[PDB]
């Protein structure tokens, strides 16, 4: 529950911080 | 076995216990043929401390011979009388059978390391002394002290009389039962 | 055969029958102990309850415990009678056995203490008289199948890391394990929704001058992901190649290759018409939710397990397509619209109307059409409707044992759980036997025993 | 030839559906031998098809479903004449409501 | 890849495999081409099975 809840909100961190690198590599290539 | 015809006749037992032996016998193995797999948890539940299949897989090959891959009650109550009941002479004989693995009568200093540290393995981890590697192959060379240093069945079975741990060990169960 | 031994002195009027035609000796009969039948009845005990027959009826059998002479050792002199210590209604079919020569098996009785005691008085098990057979190997089956789920033998240097990656709950580790790739596979296939949408990613608002291919970054990065997860598993599999034939495995390994297979073909020569296809297949990284929910993987144990009479629907489908479409098609063949052209074109209108989906696109206009359009869609009802609950159900039972599973398995931890605790209960029983109603004091001694034997003692 | 009853073989129903099968091409042949009735062929082109039906040896769960019609006969009759109550009701009530 | 082609988008695809789903109907928008048949009625029947 409360446990699994914050290592639930610490994944949803690291899967926003792949999507964030995901971003910056879009941004990469802009046009 | 015919439960007459094996009486105090090959098997120095009173029909009147053995009646009873025959039926806590097949109790546990209805089928009157007991595998070696069903001889472990009979014998482990003995002992609420460390396992014990270790050793009766090695009593097991002991007590079925020809390698049947399983022992009948003929078998069975012919070994269990010479122990309990059998003579002193023929009581170590088979016991030197036991500690023999290499088929042939034959030591070589190796088959008594398994059985030590399997007889060794059934106080696990609550004794006093607290066991260690070294502990089993201690024990190992003690017994080493008392077979032969010349290079044996002979000499085991007439220093087994020697040593009246042996003599006086052997008859708390040959008097009773 | 020794079953019917009541009736030589039948057979003894039947030798009768060849003397005068007979030329030999004669050898005369090898005599007897009595040439009667006084053999009293004895009274076999079972348990308290007294069961008495005849001699001869025992000895008629001679292979069981009751023939022959295995039982001696029951035999109790000292007051004459022989004694069994099993259950008295179960035996009771035993001896019913002897009488007839062949037994039977009560509707509602345990098959574990029947199969145990039937074995014991050392008669085979197939002696049934066909008559309660069709139950006895019926429950026999479900208890062994019972016992086969009770040897599920789960267990828990990487031989164990890759089976606790497997693991689905491991709290911080497998959960985070597959969440991120539960929302990974999800963002995915919702990229190869929305990447047809006319704003998303098509030539919607940009013909009067956002279109942003994004999306191609997105699908390698999740493709890679896709790829290293598998490497891990190519790592992770006990069986190198011998694994890779797994269903989810396969699942898997389909779910990366068109990726690859796309990138060799951009630099390969350019083939018209050809990529559509592969675009098809990015749709597929949806299966890989099969390991998120169990249903998944329950339907495909229902799929594969009732897969015989599925071709049976395909087999009677297409009979009742080809029927009705070739009825179709030259009922009216000729008509205004004559929108039936051709039998492949009637097919889509006796599929349309035979799933009782229902169009217009194409209807019959001839009398001779509505009469066999009607029939055509009861048709469908029936034969749609006829394989369906040999799939639900069999779905629902399949459900039903993954749940037993789960209970007799927790069920089996708490045993093993008090197996050990009555276990340190014995050991604290002769701890405290050491320190201050026989067999515990026997034992004790032959502990005692042990202690000389090996010079170390016991304590807490 | 190996034919354990000379008629009775033909009184079952497989028997039958072998000789619907073979019929329409002889029958056409002796037709367009002699005859050219408008409307006969394209009935002989529709009866062309019943092979589907000859499929039925090979097919195990066909003569299943074959016994299970014939099973639940009444079941089918009480359908059939349910079928025509409502068709007929309704539909009157349909003309009467609508033209 | 159609002359009318009414499957402009998945997004609108969605109305159709949801109707064809359910075994409701409506004609509104169909298949046209072989390639389209096959998988309506095979999405029909998946739809009676789900």
């Amino acid at each position: 529950a409360a446990a699994a809840k914050g290592i639930a909100i610490a994944l949803l961190v690291i899967l926003v911080i792949c999507s964030l690198i995901v971003t910056s590599v879009i941004l990469l290539t802009p046009a | 076995p015919e439960g007459l015809e094996q009486l105090e006749a090959q098997t120095n037992f009173t029909k009147r216990e053995l009646q009873v032996l025959y039926r806590g016998f097949k109790n546990e193995c209805p089928s009157g043929v007991v595998n070696e797999d069903t001889f472990k948890q009979i014998y482990a539940q003995f002992f609420p401390h460390g396992d014990a299949s270790t050793y009766a897989h090695y009593l097991f090959n002991a007590f079925d011979t020809t390698q049947t891959g399983s022992v009948k009650f003929e078998d069975f109550v012919t070994a269990l009388s010479i122990l309990l009941r059998g003579t002193v002479h023929e009581k170590l004989r088979w016991t030197f059978n036991l500690y023999d693995i290499n088929k042939d009568g034959y030591i070589n200093k190796e088959e008594m390391m398994d059985i030590v540290k399997a007889i060794y393995d059934m106080m696990g981890k609550y004794t006093y002394p607290v066991l260690k590697e070294d502990t089993p192959r201690q024990h190992v060379d003690v017994f080493f002290q008392k077979m032969d240093k010349n290079k044996t069945l002979d000499e085991f079975l007439e220093s087994c009389q020697e040593d009246d741990n042996i003599m006086r060990s052997l008859q708390l169960f040959q008097n009773v039962m | 055969a020794a079953g019917v031994a009541a009736w030589l002195p039948f057979a003894r009027a039947a030798a009768i029958g060849w003397m005068p035609v007979a030329s030999g000796p004669m050898p005369a009969p090898p005599r007897q102990e009595r040439k009667r039948t006084q053999d009293a009845l004895i009274v076999l005990n079972v348990s308290g309850t007294r069961f008495q027959t005849w001699q001869d009826t025992l000895e008629r059998y001679p292979d069981t415990l009751l023939g022959s002479s295995e039982r001696d050792f029951f035999y109790h002199p000292e007051t004459q009678q022989y004694f069994f210590d099993r259950d008295p209604d179960i035996f009771r079919h035993i001896l019913n056995f002897y009488r007839t020569g062949k037994l039977h098996y009560p509707r509602h009785e345990c098959i574990s203490a029947y199969d145990e005691e039937l074995a014991f008085f050392g008669l085979i098990p197939e002696i049934i008289g066909d008559c309660c057979y069709e139950e006895y190997k019926d429950r026999r089956r479900e208890n062994a199948e019972r016992l086969q789920d009770d040897a599920d033998t789960d267990t828990a240097a990487r031989q164990r890391v890759w089976r606790a990656f497997e693991n689905p709950h491991t709290s911080t580790m497998a959960l985070v394990f597959y969440y991120v790739t539960g929302f990974f596979i999800a963002v995915s296939v919702i990229a190869n929704v929305v990447e047809t949408v006319p704003c998303g990613s098509s030539p919607g608002h940009i013909k009067e001058l956002r279109y942003a291919v994004a999306f191609f970054c997105l699908d390698t990065a999740c493709v890679m992901i896709f790829t290293v997860e598998y490497l891990l598993r190519l790592a992770a599999a006990p069986s190198r190649y011998r694994f890779v034939r797994s269903v989810m495995s396969i699942i898997d390994v389909v779910a990366i290759l068109p990726y690859y297979i796309g990138l060799v073909m951009t630099d390969n020569e350019d083939v018209s018409g050809a990529f559509v296809t592969l675009r098809v297949f990015r749709v597929f990284r949806i299966f890989k939710f099969s390991r998120h929910s169990q249903g998944l993987r329950i339907l495909g144990y229902t799929l594969k397990s009732c897969a015989s009479e599925l071709g049976f629907l395909l087999f009677s489908l297409t009979m009742a397509i080809i029927i009705f479409a070739t009825v179709m098609f030259y009922a009216e063949k000729g008509s205004s619209a004559s929108k039936f052209t051709s039998i492949p074109a009637a097919f889509w209108y006796t599929i349309v109307t035979m799933t009782t989906l229902g169009y217009g696109d194409m209807v019959p206009k001839t009398i001779a059409g509505k009469i066999f359009g009607s029939i055509c869609s009861l048709s469908g009802v029936l034969v749609i409707a006829l394989p369906v609950p040999v799939i639900v159900s069999n779905f629902s039972r399949i459900y039903h044992q993954n749940q037993r599973a789960d209970k007799r398995r927790a069920q089996k931890k708490a045993r093993l759980a008090r197996i050990r605790a009555a276990k340190s209960g014995s050991a604290n029983a002769y701890m405290q036997s050491k320190r201050s109603s026989s067999f515990e004091t026997q034992h004790h001694h032959l502990l005692h025993c042990l202690e000389k034997t090996t010079n170390h003692e016991f304590v807490d």
